[PDB]
């Protein structure tokens, strides 16, 4: 009791020192610095392509490395590879369990990762001597629902599960090589850094934790939400990231300085955010909401510059090509739209 | 003595995390603004390029 | 094909074949009755699993009855926040709840502050008032009635319900329990609750399930075709 | 993965013959098939093509309406029925698998084929040279010509470079004029420009001797060119 | 000359009634246009019933517009009209009303097929809706174009009718047989649907199920009864015309009166098929 109380007081006074340093270094907010720039007037994106063929709610998608192919997953039990130029299907993969919540595309373009309520992450090999697609590896070390997964490289993967833990695996051996246990709530998303050395992870306890892949300790933490966290993605530079919560608000955090750079929210919106993605230059932030349409925010002024109102249901997945030319959005109506 | 190990580990993690350094907010703001300005020309979404170079034209 | 090469034509043909296969798979899979089996604490969940049968996150059960294919989802072992994965069962046909009424005098395995029936009622109320199950039918399946009948003789149900005054027999107590469980419903118009007492024969349980799902199917078809 | 052929033998001018090909080790139901001819002591020529699902069937112009092709997915067997065989129908026959999607590489596996002896507009491919003596350890170049631009509006060139070692089945080296095949050394390379195509070898080994062919796939019928022979 | 003699054989030789017919047709066409635009407003085309309801509304609009020109020409061009154009004018009515009655049969067929299959979920199955609409239109055009090109009552006079002098008895009898077959099929389908619903809902025996069964009974009774009441008098008049001889029956003169009742049915279809179901009524109110 006494030891716990004194230790909690010590942690609180370290937090007070940290926030005092934050306030001392916060001479002017990001909005004050960036108000001098010229804001964008109005951007309009039209649906160049409309992918159809899914018969259930689409929950995840990932753009390809060449900005030409993409992957999509729904509850129908099918994983579909789409050619975004001519609207062609390259591969259709049946899933063992139809309860899937995430999918990833390998940077080399040879493997695809999937996972969901089955507590198992499945890897499928695309470039095979045979004419079909076969499962290469199965990870079953978690005891909670898998919420996100991203290929670290051709041989390593990182997954976030519902058991308040994250796991960096080793595909060739099949066993976890690093375990991250610092969350008190279900983990919903993660995003890899552009330099491929660190990664941030969001959970339901309104805290985002930054982890080191090589070492594997609680490198950084951030607490700025009042509800659960649904999406997270790094800035194109890699020194910042953006998180979306269930309180109809997104926040921008900085890796180097533990700050809250900007809060993207509006009084009209009362529903949370399912997906968050950035642009190539880091000027446009794309946020998918529960009000059946997406939104575009100018990241340096926190104002709305466009609405991609073309979906009849809640949007769940959003992605941007590596060259930043097309925006692919999916929704629960089983329709994928490429806005440009 | 069984329920104090978790608290000890938590406070050890807090004392390990608190040892990192800080930088000015204005520096981060300037870095982000410079990154946005430098790569603005190479952003098809931000700056509408002519439709001739667009492969997504219908 | 005016400006499409031979390889482009072959790719288009492959895409059309994939579309045909996907449509066939969807048509094949859009004719199976999905049920969500759910219980509170230590109930007769596995009991009715064995009666109706005749990867620890979710358990899939497949069976057939009267040329009707039933897929039961048992997600008791997920052990996570229900609000983050319950929306994926929005399109489920029916929810088979599990309550044993013989645990009225038995306190919780973790504390004696409350008995299991109150937790069952509190979780039934949460399930009924869910935003994703406004028009999802619920079956009750009050089981373990024999033990309750034996226990009601030695110990009355006044302990569980201090405001209840009855004959303390079996029929009256069962009727009171059923009425209290039915009163937890808040809509009473968009959704309905079906109550049944399990017997030693699997036929009664499977027939009740078949009748309930048939009624739900008829209601859904009537709503779809605009006759109501 | 393998394909084996059967049906070859001695045939009189008046008669019919069915050539069978059986494939094992891959998904035959999703691979388009090509029947390709190769006259002895002369270049190889196209015969027929069948697409996946038996949707598209193409025949050679000189043998149009004269041969028939059929596919069997449950048994993974390809049949080529021939009704008439003249004095010019003596050659070897090969079956080639090819699957078409984005990033795919058609003409990967060639089987072994079988011989057949008889008891007796289109873009043209040509190569000026036919026999270039060379010693190992030096770069070599083989040139092919075309009568029209092979660059389609999509943005790729339908040019292929193969290899036929003496006594061995042909294999794939370069597909789409700029992409290397799978399982081949990096020494081989291809460079196309307008109507001039060059296959270049940086370091030449004793296994690189044989007859090279230049291949086009812009449109049907698929007219082929004469190979160039490199000898040790 | 031919028209004059044809009218002479059958003995065929007010402003308020004319303007009443004009305004009734005006209400018909405005209601049909409102229903059509309300349907077109909603982009949610997943439901198959949308196609059938839109087709019915369009056909009702076409029938109203056709009756407008038909009645005005009959009032004005009594005999100046060319004999060939007379057949086109008369066949426009037959086409419109044949396509405005087979649409109800197609709706009944679709409802019976939907409710007869124990499918918890919905497949696309648009090859049935498309085929039903195509057959509904093609039968109407074939029936309308048959009498002008096929058998006729033009030169000889064994069977020329009284209400329409140029038409023969046999064609009218064929139309009566088609109409009564359609009516019997619709009635049988609705009765079968009601019986199946009641049998299925009997087992559970809940208050909500009983209320739903009673509501379905009332809806089916209204749907069948309104159609029968609207379409009976024209059936009776045509049966009398077939049975009665030439100039024998003096009640056949005011045939146009019965005709307006057939027009009145075109008013009831938008209300019954759109304002009696919850989703369609909500969509109409929103639009
Ligand atoms: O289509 C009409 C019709 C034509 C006219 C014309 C003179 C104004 O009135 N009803 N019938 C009539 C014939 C049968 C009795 C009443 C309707 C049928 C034709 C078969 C299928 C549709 C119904
Ligand atoms: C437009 C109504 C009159 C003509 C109706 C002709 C077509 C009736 C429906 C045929 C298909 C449905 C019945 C056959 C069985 C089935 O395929 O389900
Ligand atoms: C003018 C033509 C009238 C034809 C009347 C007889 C045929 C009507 C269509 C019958 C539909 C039968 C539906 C069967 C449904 C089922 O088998 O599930």
């Amino acid at each position: 009791g006494s030891e716990l109380d004194q230790l909690r007081q010590e942690a609180e006074q370290l937090k007070n020192q940290i926030r005092d340093a934050r306030k001392a270094c916060a001479d002017a907010t990001l909005s004050q610095i960036t108000n001098n720039i010229d804001p964008v007037g109005r951007i309009q994106m039209r649906t160049r392509r409309t992918l159809r063929g899914h018969l259930a709610k689409i929950y995840a998608m990932h753009w390809g490395t060449d900005s030409r192919l993409l992957v999509s997953a729904s509850q129908d039990g099918k994983l579909i590879i789409w050619d975004s130029y001519t609207t062609n299907k390259v591969h259709a993969i049946p899933l063992r369990s139809s309860w899937v919540m995430t999918c990833a595309y390998a940077p080399s373009g040879n493997y695809v990762a999937c996972g969901g309520l089955d507590n198992i992450c499945s890897i499928y090999n695309l470039k095979t001597r045979e004419g079909n697609v076969r499962v290469s590896r199965e990870l079953a070390g978690h005891t909670g629902y898998l919420s996100c997964c991203r290929f670290l490289d051709d041989n390593q993967i990182v997954t976030s599960s519902g058991d308040t833990t994250c796991a960096l695996w080793d595909i060739e051996t099949g066993q976890q090589t690093t375990t991250f246990t610092g969350h008190t709530g279900d983990v919903m998303s993660l995003s890899l850094a552009p330099d491929t050395r660190l990664f941030v992870s969001g959970a339901c306890d309104a805290s985002a934790k930054l982890w080191d892949v090589r070492e594997g300790m609680c490198r950084q933490t951030f607490t700025g939400h009042e509800s659960d966290i649904n999406a997270i993605c790094f800035f194109p530079n890699g020194n910042a990231f953006a998180t979306g919560s269930d309180d109809a608000t997104c926040r921008l955090f900085d890796l180097r300085a533990d700050q809250e750079l900007m809060t993207y929210s509006h009084d009209n919106i009362i529903c949370g955010i399912t997906s968050v993605s950035f642009s190539k230059s880091g000027r446009l932030l794309l946020a998918g909401y529960d009000d059946f349409n997406c939104n575009v925010w100018d990241a340096l002024k926190a104002d709305r510059a466009g609405v991609l109102a073309g979906h009849d249901n809640r949007v769940s997945c959003l992605g941007v090509t590596d060259d930043g030319m097309a925006v692919a959005t999916g929704s629960w109506d089983s329709f994928l739209k490429i806005w440009n | 003595t069984a329920s104090i190990a978790q608290a000890r580990k938590l406070v050890e993690q807090l004392k390990m995390e608190a040892n990192i350094d800080r930088i000015k907010v204005s520096k981060a703001a300037a870095d982000l603004m410079a990154y946005c300005e430098a790569h603005a020309k190479e952003d098809p979404l931000l700056t509408p390029v002519p439709a001739s170079e667009n492969p997504f034209r219908e | 094909g005016c400006t499409l090469s031979a390889e482009d034509k072959a790719a288009v043909e492959r895409s059309k074949m994939i579309d045909r296969n996907l449509r066939e798979d969807g048509e094949k899979a859009a004719r199976e009755v999905k049920l969500l089996l759910l219980g509170a604490g230590e109930s007769g969940k596995s009991t009715i699993v064995k009666q109706m049968k005749i990867t620890t996150g979710i358990v899939e059960t497949h069976f057939t009855f009267k040329d009707l294919h039933f897929k039961m989802f048992d997600v008791g072992g997920q052990r996570s926040e229900r609000k983050k994965w319950i929306h994926c069962f929005e399109g489920v046909t029916a929810i088979i709840f599990c309550v044993a009424l013989s645990d009225y005098d038995l306190v919780l395995a973790e504390d004696e502050e409350m008995n299991r029936m109150h937790e069952s009622m509190k979780l039934f109320d949460s399930i009924c008032n869910n935003k994703w199950f406004t028009d999802t039918s619920i079956i009750l399946f009050l089981n373990k009635k024999d033990l309750f009948e034996e226990k009601i003789k030695k110990s009355p149900l006044t302990i569980c319900y201090p405001e209840y005054a009855g004959s303390n027999t079996y029929e009256e107590a069962a009727a009171y329990i059923q009425c209290q469980f039915e009163d937890l419903n808040k809509r009473k118009d968009t959704k309905e609750i079906y109550t049944h007492f399990t017997c030693a024969t699997d036929t009664k349980n499977v027939q009740f399930v078949f009748d309930a799902v048939t009624d739900v199917i008829i209601k859904n078809n009537l709503k779809d075709c605009g006759l109501f | 993965v393998q394909l084996v052929e059967s049906g070859g033998g001695l045939v009189q001018p008046g008669g019919s013959r069915k050539l069978s090909c059986s494939a094992s080790g891959f998904a035959f139901s999703s691979f388009g098939m090509h029947w390709v001819r190769q006259a002895p002591e002369k270049g190889l020529e196209w015969v027929a093509y069948i697409s996946s699902g038996s949707g598209t069937i193409y025949y050679a112009d000189t043998v149009k309406g004269r041969f028939t092709i059929s596919r069997d997915d449950p048994k993974n067997t390809l049949f080529l029925q021939m009704t008439s065989l003249r004095s010019e129908d003596t050659a070897m026959y090969y079956c080639v698998r090819s699957i078409y999607y984005y990033g795919s590489s058609p003409f990967d596996f060639w089987g072994q084929g079988t011989t057949l002896t008889v008891s007796s507009s289109d873009i043209v491919m040509t190569q000026a040279t036919s026999s270039v003596p060379v010693t190992p350890g030096e770069s070599v170049s083989i040139s092919c010509r075309s009568s029209k631009s092979l660059l389609h509006s999509n943005g790729n060139t339908y040019l292929y470079w193969f290899l036929q070692r003496p006594g061995q089945s042909p294999q794939l080296l370069i597909y789409r004029m700029s992409n290397l095949a799978s399982g081949v050394p990096d020494r081989f390379s291809g460079s196309g420009s307008g109507t001039a195509f060059t296959l270049t070898i940086s370091r030449l080994e004793a296994e690189d001797v044989g007859v090279y062919y230049c291949m086009q796939h812009l449109e049907y019928p698929l007219t082929f060119g004469a190979g160039t022979k490199l000898e040790l | 000359e031919t028209l004059r003699e044809h009218y002479q054989y059958v003995g065929k030789l007010s402003t308020l009634t004319t303007v009443l017919f004009l305004v009734i047709c005006s209400f018909i066409v405005l209601e049909n246009l409102m229903v059509l635009i309300a349907i077109w407003k909603n982009n949610k085309f997943h439901n198959r019933m949308y196609f059938f309801i839109g087709n019915l509304a369009l056909c009702d609009l076409l029938a109203g517009i056709a009756y407008k020109v038909n009645i005005l020409m009959s009032g004005k061009k009594t005999f100046s009209l060319s004999p060939t154009v007379w057949f086109l004018r008369e066949g426009s009515m037959f086409v419109a009303l044949g396509a405005s009655t087979c649409s109800l049969l197609a709706i009944a067929i679709e409802r019976h097929l939907t409710m007869i299959k124990m499918r918890p979920y919905d497949a696309n199955k648009r090859h049935r809706v498309f085929l039903l609409i195509g057959m509904c239109w093609l039968i109407a055009f074939t029936l309308g174009a048959l009498p002008i090109l096929g058998w006729n009552c033009l030169h000889n006079l064994p069977d020329c009718s009284t209400i329409l002098p140029l038409y023969s008895k046999k064609y009218i009898a064929f139309c009566i047989s088609i109409f009564t077959a359609i009516l019997v099929t619709i009635v049988i389908l609705y009765a079968r649907i009601y019986f199946l619903v009641k049998s299925s809902s009997r087992k559970v025996a809940n208050h909500n199920n009983s209320e739903r069964s009673m509501a379905l009974l009332r809806t089916v009774v209204i749907v069948v009864s309104v159609f029968i009441a609207c379409w009976s008098p024209l059936f009776i008049l045509f049966l009398i015309d077939v049975a009665c001889r030439v100039q024998a029956c003096p009640i056949l003169f005011k045939a146009q009166w019965f005709i307006v009742l057939a027009v009145l049915n075109s008013a009831m279809n938008p209300v019954i098929y759109t304002l009696a179901s919850k989703e369609m009524r909500r969509a109409f109110f929103r639009l």
